[PDB]
RNA sequence: GAAACUGCGAAUGGCUCAUUAAAUCAGUUAUAGUUUGUUUGAUGGUAUACUCGGAUAACCGUAGUAAUUCUAGAGCUAAUACGUGCAACAAACCCCGACUUCUGGGAGGGGCGCAUUUAUUAGAUGAUGAUUCAUGAUAACUCGACGGAUCGCACGGCCGCCGGCGACGCAUCAUUCAAAUUUCUGCCCUAUCAACUUUCGAUGGUAGGAUAGGGGCCUACCAUGGUGGUGACGGGUGACGGAGAAUUAGGGUUCGAUUCCGGAGAGGGAGCCUGAGAAACGGCUAC
């Protein structure tokens, strides 16, 4: 190619948007932003397929230029927005806000959260470096860039972000025994402790997690995030509880269900 | 000595001509000769840090940096300026008759003056930044055949 | 060879037919820019003085400047330079194209020429009228300099001297005035005070930031110091 | 026009590479500035990948120089080139290039060193400042004995061809004399 | 509100499979070897002002030519076009330094935004597996396309001055969208192809040039290397690679132009302009 892509073959769209096969030649091209092309969840996918207030792309470019949607406190008009893990979405005409989670099969769940949950976010640290004029800077996975941080806050640590206010209102260090969240591969959305991390100079570091019921995974650390100090998160989560189901226990789930 | 060229050969960023001279200072500093561990927990050669010699591709007193593959080998060839081919044999395996092949992979390698190697020797070697043509690796330890 | 003679000063043009062999060797050898006396191409002309600014062939190719020949030359073009225009054609397009020398000859179709100096006599549909300006200043500093006007002088009154008035199709009055630009307006003010302000509070909260900063600094400093004096 | 690929070149092995695809811009080179010492000065704009900026030196007569011993800087006439590592050619056509050794004015090295040291090559703060720098001052008679000639040996370190600029430092000690034994056996 | 200037786009998509046999490509690396319009986040201080200048389109009317979004001349008039120019003010820091009574004090003068280039220096015992790293300081340097002469809505508070919510634009870093290059391993048939490469780059070294950046990529000098029956080199392919497809007890055989990913081409070559991005072809130049 001679430049950049503006096309998404809806074939090749992430599989965890739940793309039908037969909808079309195309699917929606996620905008650059603060969240991956291939780890968020754009706007008009949350609006149409998933909340259902739009039943076309024009409807939800309909909706969006109404003003009526707001990204962690921020009016976004850009359908294609990539919204993102851990994301406030909030629509201040019905009054509902969403955080955006992972459910423990990988795909985006928006999650109700309160009115004053709303008013923070998590963000996990990418790194800690001096910028210009030697003053120290912060820098997320979400795009943020927060001058002036605590120096005890390290590369991928998690902090408190309000939203109101554009400040860290706390942090938590990357230690072994902090729940958190796998946010990548196959143990997207899976939640558990840290039990040990395991070092290997000069490739990925791999991070040893067992969750609430004694089940143990393992993950690298780059798909790590931490959502509590200790074994409290510090966000509501989802129905599973972090709690990944084997197929099995899922059909005797069916099976109890069916029966009541 | 080293001074072999039509140049003058110096490190870089490393001031020879210094008035403020000074032995106990870190590397570069005071004119003391520039050096460094290149990770990976691969010890520095004292040659290196006692060298006169001048390698702008050493790993360890150079500009270079090992990054990627850590690869092992034998010394097949040293014939050439502070460059060696490094032969790898390993074993493919043929699917249909669920046997293995001998294979070899020649890897140029660019040798720095802190080892001194011969044909037959096994050596570590690191992937570096493209050096020449052919050449993306440095060695980084020479373990003789005996 | 055609002569299509323009009069700047009142803004007429018109189209003269020389046929003759000695008026039209008056301007041969010539070139672009070079002016040419009216008394040399005939009778009428006396005391006009003409400048050549070009001419087209018997192929409708225009003379370009420069050149330095009577023939016909093919050159790399740039567009909206003379001889190509590119209408339509996209940023950074070349083309060659066939353009004539800057040189008269005998080979072109028409003379554009230019009147710079008025004769004694007066020429036909060219010096005996004056074609108005279609519009006036719109820029308010040209204004000022148009109606002599001054510092705190108000150009808007003098904006009000040259609307245009005509009657609509359906018959009611229409006037027409340009909107000045370049003026000073109370949101002009207010908009660059503005940006002021902005200015101001950037570097308070730079202030700010940085005092807090060192604060719990040293704040921290003086913790590690209590560590130390265990 | 001059590329930058690996397509034209044989293999490792010898063997002959064909070409699979015509030369792409993102591989382009461009002609050297080749620049000149000339009191003509030019530097020209080259727009680059990205719409970036490289100046191009064609003619320079003036470069900012650097006696690293001292610490001082200063902006001095390029004289002449005397010696060039890769090819005398560049010397006897007077082409700057980095790592070329070159003749530069000592006039405002002087100076300077008049100015700071008090010594040539009114106040009790002025003298005992000045006293306080002339305990320990060394010199090294070398660049003593080119200061006599007022042209001190300097290597341009800056791409002329690149940055538009001829910048270098004034040679000192073993640089020194390596570069003065290649000059005497030239 | 037509038209037109300005801005942006037209480098995506669509089509095809000719070339191409460790090459494309696949999985797996790397950039501590680079560029990146845009998005997101943060950042921005030492350079007539109650606001500068000259053009030009549309328009208008003289035309030329057989002719083309082929084309010349004349009269007007805009800017977020173009070109200039005050750039709200400051501390700190560095150098020189009259006088002072003096290991110092010190007027005054110069430098000092950001970017660029070089050089010296700090970076200990902030960061990485690892950097003379991030970053600071200093000396200078550059004839710097930088540091707002722009627009909308609302328009209130104090006595003329302040004043909100936006839009557009400049620069830096980070992020995102990506590319480029790059590590390892892996490809059909053929030895009735056993030697090949190296004048004129072949393999490596030194110094440059060039490039966005590594690199014989190119240049100068130097050395004699590099590949090969574990098949180099050459030839054939009715050979684009893969995901895959047909048939399959298992093992396997054959296919894979075609909708997804990657590559390549726009009659064949070659060369470019614009642009963040093209060696573009519903762009140009030539054969
Ligand atoms: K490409
Ligand atoms: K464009
Ligand atoms: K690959
Ligand atoms: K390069
Ligand atoms: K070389
Ligand atoms: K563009
Ligand atoms: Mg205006
Ligand atoms: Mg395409
Ligand atoms: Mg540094
Ligand atoms: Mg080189
Ligand atoms: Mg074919
Ligand atoms: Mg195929
Ligand atoms: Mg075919
Ligand atoms: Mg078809
Ligand atoms: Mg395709
Ligand atoms: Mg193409
Ligand atoms: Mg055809
Ligand atoms: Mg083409
Ligand atoms: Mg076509
Ligand atoms: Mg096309």
């Amino acid at each position: 190619a001679r430049g950049l892509k503006k096309h998404l073959k809806r074939l090749n769209a992430p599989s965890h948007w739940m793309l039908d096969k037969l909808g079309g030649a195309f699917a929606p091209k996620p905008s650059s932003g603060p969240h991956k092309a291939r780890e968020c969840l754009p706007l008009i996918l949350i609006l149409r397929n998933r909340l259902k207030y739009a039943l076309t792309y024009r409807e939800v470019q309909s909706i969006l230029m109404q003003r009526h949607i707001m990204v962690d406190g921020k009016v976004r008009t850009d359908k294609t927005y990539p919204a993102g893990f851990m994301d406030i979405i909030s629509i201040p005409k019905t009054g509902e806000n969403y955080r955006l989670l992972y459910d423990t099969k990988g795909r985006f769940r928006l999650h109700s959260v309160r009115d004053e949950d709303a008013k923070f976010k998590l963000c996990k640290v990418r790194s800690v470096q001096f910028g210009q004029k030697g003053i120290p800077y912060l820098n997320t996975y979400d795009g943020r860039t927060i001058r002036y941080p605590d120096p005890l806050i390290k590369a991928n640590d998690t902090i408190k972000l309000d939203l109101e206010t554009n400040k860290i209102v706390d942090f938590i260090k990357f230690d072994v025994g902090n729940v958190v969240m796998v946010t990548g591969g196959r143990n997207t959305g899976r939640v558990g402790v840290i039990k040990n991390r395991e070092k290997h100079k000069g490739t990925f570091e791999t991070i040893h997690v067992e969750d609430a019921q004694g089940h143990q995974f393992a993950t690298r650390l780059g798909n790590v995030f931490t959502i509590g100090k200790g074994t409290k998160p510090w966000v509501s989560l989802p129905k599973g509880k972090g709690i990944k189901l084997t197929i099995i226990e899922e059909q005797r789930k069916r099976d109890a269900a069916a029966q009541a | 000595a080293e001074q072999t060229e039509k140049s003058f050969l110096k490190q870089p960023k490393v001031f020879l001509s210094t008035k403020k001279a000074d032995k106990a200072k870190r590397p570069g500093k005071a004119g003391n000769r520039f050096w460094k561990s290149v990770g990976l927990g691969f010890k520095t050669p004292r040659e290196a840090i006692d060298g006169t010699y001048i390698d702008k591709k050493c790993p360890f007193t150079g500009t270079v940096a090992i990054r990627g593959r850590i690869i092992a080998g034998t010394c097949h060839s040293a014939k050439m300026n502070r460059t060696i081919i490094v032969r790898r044999n390993y074993l493919h395996f043929v699917k249909k008759y669920q046997r293995y092949e001998k294979r070899h992979s020649n890897i140029p390698a660019h040798i720095s003056p802190c080892f001194r190697v011969k044909e037959g020797d096994h050596v570590i070697i690191g992937q570096c930044r493209p050096l020449s043509k052919t050449v993306r690796f440095n060695v980084l330890k020479v373990v003789p055949a005996g | 060879m055609k002569l299509n003679i323009a009069n700047p000063t009142t803004g007429c043009q018109k189209k003269v037919e020389i046929d003759d062999d000695q008026k039209l060797r008056n301007l041969y050898d010539k070139r672009i820019s070079q002016e040419v006396v009216g008394d040399l191409l005939g009778e009428e002309f006396k005391g006009y003085i003409f400048k050549i600014m070009g001419g087209c062939d018997k192929q409708g190719f225009p003379m370009k400047q420069g050149v330095l020949t009577s023939g016909r030359v093919r050159l790399l073009l740039h567009r909206g330079t003379p001889c190509f225009r590119g209408f339509g054609r996209r940023n950074g397009e070349r083309r060659r194209k066939s353009v004539r020398g800057c040189i008269v000859s005998q080979d072109l179709s028409v003379i554009n020429l230019v009147i710079v100096k008025k004769g004694e006599n007066d020429l036909p549909g060219l010096t005996d009228t004056e074609k108005p300006r279609m519009r006036g200043p719109k820029r308010a500093s040209k204004i000022k300099k148009l109606f002599n006007l001054g510092k705190d002088d108000d150009v808007r009154s003098y904006v009000n001297t040259y609307r245009r008035t005509f009657l609509n199709k359906k018959g009611k009055k229409v006037s027409k005035a340009p909107k000045i630009q370049r003026l000073v307006t109370p949101l002009t003010l207010q908009r660059k005070r503005a940006r002021i302000a902005d200015k101001k509070k950037r570097i308070a909260k730079k202030k700010s930031e940085a005092a807090e900063y060192q604060k719990l600094l040293a704040q921290r400093l003086k913790e590690q110091r209590d560590r130390r004096s265990e | 026009g001059i590329s930058r690929d690996s397509m034209h070149k044989r293999r490792a092995t010898g063997g002959k590479q064909k070409a699979w695809r015509k030369k792409r811009k993102y591989e382009l080179g461009r002609q050297p500035a080749n620049t000149k010492l000339s009191s003509n000065k030019t530097v020209r704009r080259v727009r680059v990948r990205g719409g970036n900026v490289k100046w191009r030196a064609l003619r320079l007569d003036t470069g900012n120089f650097s006696w690293g011993s001292e610490a001082v800087t200063r902006k001095t006439r390029l004289l002449d080139v005397v010696y060039n590592s890769s090819n005398n050619e560049l010397v006897r056509t007077q082409t700057l290039v980095k790592n070329a050794i070159v003749q530069v004015d000592a006039a405002p090295f002087k100076q300077w060193y008049l100015t700071h040291y008090g010594v040539e090559i009114k106040s009790n703060n002025v003298q005992r400042k000045l006293e306080k720098r002339q305990q320990g001052r060394t010199l090294d008679s070398h660049i003593e004995e080119q200061f006599s000639g007022g042209r001190l040996l300097a290597c341009i370190s800056s791409r002329p061809g690149q940055c538009g600029r001829a910048d270098g430092y004034i040679l000192e000690g073993k640089e020194l004399e390596f570069y003065m034994r290649k000059l005497q056996k030239k």
